[PDB]
């Protein structure tokens, strides 16, 4: 019975999985900009004993 | 609209407002004026040579 | 910003899978979740703006175009299927593919952190908007609008492109950051006087500026509703977001620049104002009526001030939800009386007593009734022009009072007196007409208790 | 109440006149004065109370952000875009508490003017005077700039003004 | 509430009184069928006056085309009638 | 915290309660419009306590509630100001909308729509509210439009009838005329000033140019309907009369006045500004008095007369005195609304008649009326001891000591004299005599909904005037040194116009007929105002919007020069350029001439 549902309202899917392959792409991206991660002049911070990075 | 009407201070009014409380206090108990004519420090700007 | 990118693309291949009868449902129910995830932006910074990355950034500026550019597409979806019934499966696909198609060159569009990007996904909107018009309008004069919409726009935009390869080849970068801030003022010189001008005529044929906005009252009249919704609702808002943005490099030579116009906008205020006093075409009078209101906005650009940005950004939102509403308005008259004649279908208040109520808010939200946020819009951009000149209130006060007659004239027309005899096939509103309605006018309402997310930057 | 500074936001020491009737009629505002607060004011003071003892088990704290100073455009060099963003968001940072100070001169200035009542002309003279220097400083700092302002185009205005002020000095030291 | 349901009877009831409150026309040679030319001898501007005094007395305006033709006391009951919906 | 600032707010929040209720299984209720005549009734009642404490100890208060929005340094909140004008004006509008709720509750009984009719009332009444209490621009411009969309609502109310909407669209054009000089005022307080609110604008203002106060002056007189902007006041009574007796006579049409008032401080400053506003209430008080004592309908009558008071209230602004300018509001509200409320039953006693010459002999059929209206029109008289002596009378002695206009003088007596013409006018062609309506008799004036309402305005009529002169502070000096031909001039005006308009009344009688004069004709047909102003401007603005705007520069010159010019030239050049008729020969010799020309041209200078 599991097919007479699925077969026909699995383009619900398409959307919502679109948006959380959206946001997985978002964050690879911000791998991509960290050459200033905790180096500006504004927010330059001794690292807390455990972290290692100030944001992701 | 429940989400938009509760969203965080991001625009940092509360944190401006806070910033200039603290700096009238200080300025009145000191004397000096409450806001300064020149943004800009003066010993930091090299004018050219001369005025003609 | 991809988060909203992928899942607008995703409505093609869900629109095309989906069963004959689910695609209205399907793309109904995901582009309101769309609107609710574009939502997001609006948690903007008071200093800089949002840079996702190289390529897409977003700022107090566009992310309200944004919004209403994701949330106008339900809207559209639900104004379209009434019309679209007898069509063919494919076909309602391929239309709702135009439709999306458009969103995403859209919501690109205000979201390109370099010129040329932005100048290429601000002519690709063209594409899918004359296939809209050319293929689904209903009358004749559709074809000859589709050719007045085609080359206004493009003969504006072609000596942008020049201007704009150009200008990299001189100052090495068209990213909008580094345009910001290594600015250099413009010299008083021909050649200079000519690059403003190429920079600056594409946007103006948008807005469009009186004198320019002929292909408007063809384009918006014999289009689908659909069509003459996001050509009135987002569309002419390019223009005011281009020129906002492009702005930076011009001065000071806008401080001469900007005189013919300025007089070109108050003056055609008034003339377009007062055509629609005499205009036996309701679509048209509602086309008219915003020629009148972008006036207000290319006024506000030019002078420069922060209280004119603000004033502008909040009008150009304002309209867009105003003028979605009317011409859905006309339109559900005009699919029972099938004629655009204001004077065929009378006293319609007594057949149809809440879509009366509905035509009412419209025009008051038209003629800028405070506390609704054209009214904040348009006194904010009086305000200002009154600092630039006071003899400006002359003119300012024109125009409300002229706006106020023709949107109450229009009122009075088709809602007051007695109900034409002849006609008898009036049916009572739908529930799909009234949420189309209320869809439009909550929205309206509920900005003004928020105004600072529709201010812009400069607040 | 202890919200907010009283330095900050002063008022006189608020003198108020003891009742001293003449007449042996009732007062009918004492009468509703009473029923008001019998009926209106302890119900409320009671919620309230409420709602402090449900606050009060549970407490939490949100801290002020503090902010670093960083270098203005005048040390950044032509072409540093980096020193330059700094420099930037610092300029439109003390921009908006440059705005917000005005907006606390401003709100003493018409709580001034209602306290004072028909005396206000003479009673808010400090408060005016406040308001004139700072509106003047500020309309120094940041007027005229426009729309697409920023912390070069003060600069130069600033140059400009201390051109004309230099020029002025030493018009006036010929004589 | 507000003025009765006018019936048909007493629309002729006041129609018979005007026209027995005029000096030109004798109250018991009148009948409702009587024609006010043939039967009552009156000429064209007498007419006239009949047809203002019908007007101030049930406070309506009848129109001059609608008012010539109007030679009976049960036409102008009938006319009446017809104006204000009177069903019996 | 004391109950001052809580029962101000409470007042108008509760008449709020019931529009929250329009969707709810009261709305489609006869009961409805009862709960809102009550709501009115109780907001009436706590609005007394804050009157209480004013008149005590002269507490005042201002309320900055709701922080909206911040533009830089300017900052736009909800904020209520609550000063004598205030608490003193809420209470009277709650009381005479009360009486004209109950009075409506009998009025509009047949109606089908009458409880859409109570919750418009009622929503009129929260924008008044907004508009009085405002302690900012941006908020009373908020009740200014509230208050002219309400009024547009309610003249159109039967909107199947031509003249109905016409004069609603008229009310709207006449408020946007003066629309236009509110916002200069906003625009030109904000630029200079920097502030919208109040307390900033009076202490930035100590000698006020003359821009901001002619705008707003032109704002109330767009607002007041004085003699520019006079005429869509008399044509708003095509709506039904209790909205006559509550916007168009009593509440909203003194918003010009008061906004003066609200402005006084900066007023008091400008000399130029003060003489407008006096010869402008000169001008209105003597042309509108002259207009009504030749007038027919009822209404029209009232509706005149009330416009001469609202000229008579606008030159006591241009005289220095605005608290006298309030006080006869005050005083005003309650005899316009209640002899209103006597024409509005007269007019259904008599089965929607409104022409006076239909009117015979109600001294003794309608005995209460006959009371009600009589004692009204002696209030509005200046007769001693009244309501309407307690300010009117004092505004004639001002005016007579004051460094004034000499003309302004003479028009505000003639005026006073046409007054009593006028009420004399009403009685004698209404009351006296002997019947002129239709013989079916249906005179009834015993329901108890009309006698209350209109009895709770008499008394106030009576004792108002005594009662509140005698607990509001001194504030103004008063003039204890009169000449006594110069205190008793009022009187003798009025007498004298008592006497002179009996006299020309009772000259009807006599068996004479002639024809009317050309000064009669100039009064009876309003200046010929509306029959050259109504049609000769209008002509020519519709005229030009479609002749020149729409035809010869939208649909021909634009199209010509732009895009008509394009397709012309291009369908020229591809005409020429494709008609080869493919003879090779005539392009073989054209590869000739072109070869020749290359090798001189470009290769002869490389
Ligand atoms: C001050 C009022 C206090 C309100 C308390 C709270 C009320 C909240 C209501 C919010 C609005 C609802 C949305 C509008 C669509 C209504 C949907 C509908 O069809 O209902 C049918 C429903 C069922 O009736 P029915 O028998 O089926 O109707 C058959 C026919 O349709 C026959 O229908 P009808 O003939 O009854 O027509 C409907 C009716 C009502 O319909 C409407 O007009 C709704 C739209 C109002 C005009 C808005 C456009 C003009 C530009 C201004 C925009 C302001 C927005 C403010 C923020 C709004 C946030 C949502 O028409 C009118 O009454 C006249 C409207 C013109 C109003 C003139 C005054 C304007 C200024 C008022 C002040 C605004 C600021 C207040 C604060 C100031 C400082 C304290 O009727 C109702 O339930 C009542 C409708 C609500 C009337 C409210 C009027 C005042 C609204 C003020 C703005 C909101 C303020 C809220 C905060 C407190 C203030
Ligand atoms: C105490 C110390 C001071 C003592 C002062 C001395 C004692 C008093 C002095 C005498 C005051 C006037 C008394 C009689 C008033 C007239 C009533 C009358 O019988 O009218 C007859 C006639 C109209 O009668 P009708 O057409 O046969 O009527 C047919 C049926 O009766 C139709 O019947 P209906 O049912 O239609 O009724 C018509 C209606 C009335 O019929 C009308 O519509 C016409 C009435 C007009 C009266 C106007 C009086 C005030 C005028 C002020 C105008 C300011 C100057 C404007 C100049 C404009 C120039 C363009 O009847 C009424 O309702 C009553 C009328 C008003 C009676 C009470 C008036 C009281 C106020 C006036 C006396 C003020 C005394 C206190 C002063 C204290 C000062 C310190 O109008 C006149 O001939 C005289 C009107 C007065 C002004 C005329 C001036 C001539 C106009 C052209 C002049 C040449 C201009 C050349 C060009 C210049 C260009 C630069
Ligand atoms: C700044 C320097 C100087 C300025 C240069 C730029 C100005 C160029 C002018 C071009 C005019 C030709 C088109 C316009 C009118 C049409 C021709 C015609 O017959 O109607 C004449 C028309 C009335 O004649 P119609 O008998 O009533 O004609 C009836 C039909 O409507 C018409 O009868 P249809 O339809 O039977 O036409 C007959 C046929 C006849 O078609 C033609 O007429 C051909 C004309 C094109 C030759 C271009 C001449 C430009 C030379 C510039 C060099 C500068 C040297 C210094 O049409 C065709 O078949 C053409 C189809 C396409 C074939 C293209 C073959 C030509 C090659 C392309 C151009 C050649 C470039 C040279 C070498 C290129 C190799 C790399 O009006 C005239 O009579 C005016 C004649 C000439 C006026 C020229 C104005 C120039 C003023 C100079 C001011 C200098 C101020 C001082 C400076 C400092
Ligand atoms: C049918 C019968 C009708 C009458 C009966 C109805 C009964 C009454 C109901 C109406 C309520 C009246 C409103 C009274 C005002 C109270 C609401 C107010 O308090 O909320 C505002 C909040 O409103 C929101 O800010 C505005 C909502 C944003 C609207 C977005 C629309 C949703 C998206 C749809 C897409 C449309 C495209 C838009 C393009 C930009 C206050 O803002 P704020 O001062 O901060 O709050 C301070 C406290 N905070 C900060 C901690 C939260
Ligand atoms: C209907 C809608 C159409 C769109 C409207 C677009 C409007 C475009 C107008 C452009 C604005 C100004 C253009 C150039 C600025 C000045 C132009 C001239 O009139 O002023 C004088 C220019 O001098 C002479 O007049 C030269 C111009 C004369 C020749 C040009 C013909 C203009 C006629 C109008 C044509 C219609 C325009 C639209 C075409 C479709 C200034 O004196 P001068 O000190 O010396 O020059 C200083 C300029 N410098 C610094 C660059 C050197
Ligand atoms: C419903 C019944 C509720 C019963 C329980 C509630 C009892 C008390 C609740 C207290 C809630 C806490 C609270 O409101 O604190 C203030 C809180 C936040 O402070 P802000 O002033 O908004 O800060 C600046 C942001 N703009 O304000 C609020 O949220 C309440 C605001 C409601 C205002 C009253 C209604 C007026 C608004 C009507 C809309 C008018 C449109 C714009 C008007 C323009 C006027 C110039
Ligand atoms: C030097 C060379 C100049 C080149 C500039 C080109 C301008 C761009 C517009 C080109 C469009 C030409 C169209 C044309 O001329 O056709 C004439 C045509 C003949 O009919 P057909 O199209 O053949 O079919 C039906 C008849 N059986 O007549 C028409 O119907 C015209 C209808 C289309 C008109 C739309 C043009 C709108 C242009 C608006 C102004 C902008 C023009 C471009 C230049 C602007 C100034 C820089
Ligand atoms: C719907 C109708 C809209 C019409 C829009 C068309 C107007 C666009 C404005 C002119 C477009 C061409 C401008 C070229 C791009 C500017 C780049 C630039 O700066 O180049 C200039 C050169 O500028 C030019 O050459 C432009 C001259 C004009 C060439 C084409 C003529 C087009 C018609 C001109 C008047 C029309 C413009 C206004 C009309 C408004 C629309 C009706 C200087 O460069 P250099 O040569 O390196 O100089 C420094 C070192 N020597
Ligand atoms: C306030 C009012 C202003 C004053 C108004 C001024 C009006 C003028 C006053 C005098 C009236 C005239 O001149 S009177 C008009 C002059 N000419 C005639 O009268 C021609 C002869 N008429 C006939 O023969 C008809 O039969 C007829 C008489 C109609 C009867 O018809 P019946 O019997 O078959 O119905």
């Amino acid at each position: 019975n599991v097919l007479q549902i699925v077969r026909d309202h699995w383009v619900h899917i398409l959307v919502p999985v679109g948006f959380v392959f959206g946001c997985y792409l978002d964050r690879r991206s911000d791998e991509k900009l960290t050459a200033f991660r905790n180096k500006s002049l504004l927010f330059k911070r001794e690292l807390r004993p455990n972290e290692e990075v100030t944001w992701k | 609209s429940t989400f938009v009407a509760y969203l965080p201070d991001y625009r940092m009014q509360e944190w401006a407002r806070r910033e200039a409380e603290r700096l009238v206090k200080y300025r009145e108990a000191n004397g000096l004026p409450l806001m300064e004519s020149n943004c800009f420090d003066p010993n930091k700007i090299q004018l050219p040579e001369d005025e003609d | 910003m991809l988060k909203i990118i992928i899942p607008t693309t995703m409505l093609l291949p869900m629109t095309w899978m989906s069963k004959h009868n689910m695609i209205w449902i399907n793309a109904t129910v995901h582009s309101l979740l769309i609107s609710l995830i574009s939502l997001s932006l609006l948690n903007q910074l008071g200093e800089n703006s949002l840079n996702f990355s190289l390529t897409f950034f977003s700022d107090s500026l566009s992310a309200p175009l944004l919004v209403l550019t994701t949330w106008l597409l339900p809207l559209m979806l639900m104004a379209s299927q009434s019309h679209l019934s007898k069509e063919t499966t494919t076909r309602k696909k391929l239309y709702i593919t135009m439709l999306i198609l458009l969103q995403l060159f859209l919501i690109m569009t205000f979201t390109a952190t370099e010129l040329i990007l932005f100048y290429i996904l601000f002519e690709a909107t063209l594409v899918p908007t004359l296939i809209i018009i050319t293929r689904w309008g209903n009358q004749t004069e559709r074809l000859n609008a589709g050719l007045y919409f085609l080359f206004y726009t493009l003969a504006g935009s072609l000596p942008l492109l020049v201007a704009l390869v150009y200008i990299q080849n001189t100052t090495g970068s068209l990213n909008f950051l580094i345009i910001h801030y290594w600015s250099h003022p413009l010299s008083n010189s021909w050649s200079n006087i000519f690059m403003w001008l190429a920079c600056i005529m594409a946007f103006m044929v948008k807005m469009p500026l009186y004198g320019l906005h002929l292909w408007l009252p063809k384009a918006h009249v014999e289009a689908p509703i659909a069509g003459s919704m996001v050509l009135a609702a987002v569309l002419l808002k390019l223009g005011g977001y281009g020129m906002m943005r492009i702005t930076t490099i011009l001065n000071p030579l806008t401080n001469y620049m900007a005189y013919p116009f300025l007089m070109l906008s108050m003056w055609g205020m008034i003339m377009t104002s007062s055509i629609c006093l005499r205009q036996t075409d309701l679509k048209s009078l509602i086309a008219y009526s915003s020629v009148s209101h972008m006036a207000l906005v290319i006024v506000a650009i030019m002078i420069q001030t922060p209280w004119s940005f603000m004033g502008a950004t909040a009008l150009m939102i304002a309209h867009g939800l105003t003028s979605s509403m009317l011409f859905c308005l006309a339109n559900t008259n005009y699919e029972r009386v099938h004629s655009r004649t204001m004077i065929l279908a009378r006293g319609l208040q007594t057949l149809l007593p809440l879509m009366a109520t509905w035509w009412l808010v419209a025009s008051l939200t038209n003629l800028a009734l405070p506390p609704s946020i054209n009214l904040i819009g348009e006194l904010f951009i009086i305000t200002a022009s009154f600092s630039w000149s006071n003899i400006t209130i002359i003119l300012m006060g024109m125009n409300m009072m002229i706006t106020a007659l023709y949107s109450l004239y229009m009122l009075i027309t088709t809602q007051r007196g007695k109900y034409t005899h002849h006609i008898n096939n009036i049916k009572p509103s739908f529930t799909r007409e009234n949420a189309l309605m209320a869809l439009h006018i909550l929205p309206l309402l509920l900005l003004t208790l928020n105004p600072k997310m529709i201010l812009g930057p400069l607040y | 109440p202890d919200s907010w500074d009283k330095d900050v936001y002063p008022e006189p020491p608020r003198r108020t006149p003891a009742p001293a009737p003449q007449t042996s009629l009732p007062n009918p505002v004492t009468y509703l004065t009473k029923i008001f607060d019998l009926l209106v004011d302890r119900p409320v003071t009671l919620a309230r109370e409420f709602i402090e003892q449900q606050h009060a088990k549970n407490r939490y704290y949100y801290y002020h952000r503090e902010f670093r100073r960083v270098p203005d455009i005048t040390e950044c060099e032509e072409k540093d875009i980096l020193c330059m963003f700094e420099a930037e968001m610092q300029w439109r940072r003390d921009y908006k508490v440059d705005q917000e100070i005005v907006n606390i001169i401003q709100e003493r200035l018409k709580a001034c003017q209602q306290r004072e009542g028909e005396s206000y002309r003479q009673n808010c003279a400090k408060e005016l005077e406040q308001f004139t220097q700072v509106s003047k400083a500020f309309q120094d700092r940041y007027s005229d700039l426009g729309a697409h302002y920023s912390a070069r185009k003060c600069l130069a205005k600033q140059k400009q003004r201390m051109l004309a002020e230099r020029k002025a000095a030493k018009e006036a030291a010929a004589a | 509430s507000d003025a009765p349901p006018l019936t048909l009877e007493a629309i002729k009831d006041r129609v018979l009184y005007v026209l027995k409150l005029y000096d030109k026309i004798d109250p018991e040679k009148l009948s409702v069928n009587s024609h006010f030319m043939k039967d009552l001898g009156l000429d064209s501007l007498d007419q006239v006056e009949i047809i203002m005094a019908m007007e101030d007395e049930f406070g309506f305006e009848i129109p001059d085309i609608d008012a010539e033709k109007l030679m009976c006391p049960q036409e102008i009951v009938d006319y009446i009638a017809d104006k204000k919906d009177v069903y019996e | 915290m004391n109950p001052f600032a809580s029962l101000t707010l409470t007042t108008l929040t509760i008449l709020t309660i019931p529009i929250m209720m329009s969707n709810s299984n009261i709305y489609k209720t006869n009961l409805y419009p009862n709960y809102v005549k009550t709501t009115v009734s109780y907001a009436f009642t706590l609005s007394l306590v804050p009157l209480l404490m004013f008149m005590h100890t002269g507490q005042e208060m201002i309320i900055s509630n709701w922080h909206w929005m911040t533009l830089q340094t300017v900052e736009l909140s909800l904020s209520f100001k609550m000063d004598y004008f205030s608490v003193m004006f809420i209470p009277v509008a709650l009381f005479v909308t009360w009486s004209i709720m109950e009075f409506s509750m009998w009025y509009m009984h047949s109606d089908p729509f009458i409880n859409r009719f109570f919750k418009y009332l009622l929503l009129f009444l929260i924008t008044m509210m907004i508009l009085v209490t405002a302690n900012n621009l941006f908020q009373l411009f908020i009740g200014w439009e509230g208050v002219g969309i309400m009024s547009f609502l309610l003249i159109g109310w039967w909107h199947g009838r031509t003249d109905a909407n016409t004069a609603a669209l008229q009310a709207i054009l006449y408020n946007r005329i003066g629309d236009i000089g509110f916002v200069l005022s906003m625009a030109w307080f904000l630029t200079h000033s920097n502030a919208w609110d109040l307390q900033q604008i009076f202490m930035l203002n100590n000698e006020c140019p003359n821009m901001p106060l002619i705008g707003l002056l032109l704002a109330a007189a767009g607002k007041s309907a004085q003699f520019g902007l006079h005429p869509w006041l008399p044509s708003a009574m095509e709506g039904p009369t209790p909205v006559s007796a509550l916007l168009h006579s009593s509440t909203m049409v003194v918003a010009g006045v008061f906004l003066l008032i609200r402005f006084y401080p900066l007023m008091e400053t400008n000399k130029l500004v003060q003489t407008m506003t006096l010869c402008l209430g000169a001008i209105t008080t003597l042309f509108t008095a002259l207009c009504a004592i030749t007038q027919n309908d009822i209404k029209k009558i009232v509706a005149f007369s009330t416009s001469s008071q609202l000229g008579l209230m606008m030159v006591t602004i241009g005289i220095n005195q605005p608290h006298l300018a309030f006080l006869h509001i005050c005083m005003h509200a309650f005899f316009k609304a209640m002899l209103f409320m006597c024409s509005g039953s007269i007019i259904h006693s008599l089965n929607d008649e409104q022409d006076i010459r239909k009117m015979g002999g109600l001294y003794k059929a309608m005995p209460f009326t006959t009371t009600a209206l009589i004692i009204g029109s002696l209030a509005l008289t200046g007769m001693p001891y009244l309501t309407g002596f307690y300010s009117k009378d004092l505004i004639i002695e001002a005016v007579n000591m004051s460094y004034t206009n000499a003309w302004a003088l003479l028009m505000t007596l003639i005026a006073t004299s046409l007054t009593a013409a006028y009420s004399t006018r009403i009685i004698f062609f209404a009351f006296l005599g002997k019947p002129r309506f239709p013989p079916l008799v249906l005179i009834n004036e015993n329901n108890p909904l009309l006698i209350n309402s209109i009895k709770r305005l008499l008394i106030g009529s009576i004792f108002a005037g005594f009662i509140i002169s005698n607990n509001i502070p001194p504030m103004t000096v008063p003039n204890t040194t009169m000449p006594l031909y110069m205190k008793m001039t009022a009187l003798i005006v009025t007498i004298m116009g008592f006497m002179l308009a009996l006299e020309l009344n009772n000259t009807t009688y006599y068996l004479k007929f002639k024809y009317p004069s050309q000064t009669y004709k100039f009064s009876n047909m309003l200046g010929y105002y509306p029959s050259i102003m109504h049609r000769l401007p209008t002509y020519h603005n519709l005229s030009m919007s479609q002749k020149s705007a729409s035809s010869l520069l939208d649909l021909i010159w634009l199209e010509t020069i732009l895009p008509k010019t394009t397709s012309f030239i291009q369908m020229k050049m591809s005409i020429m350029v494709s008609n080869q008729k493919g003879l090779i020969k005539l392009y073989f010799l054209s590869f000739l001439i072109t070869i020749m020309i290359s090798m001189t041209l470009f290769n002869y200078h490389e």
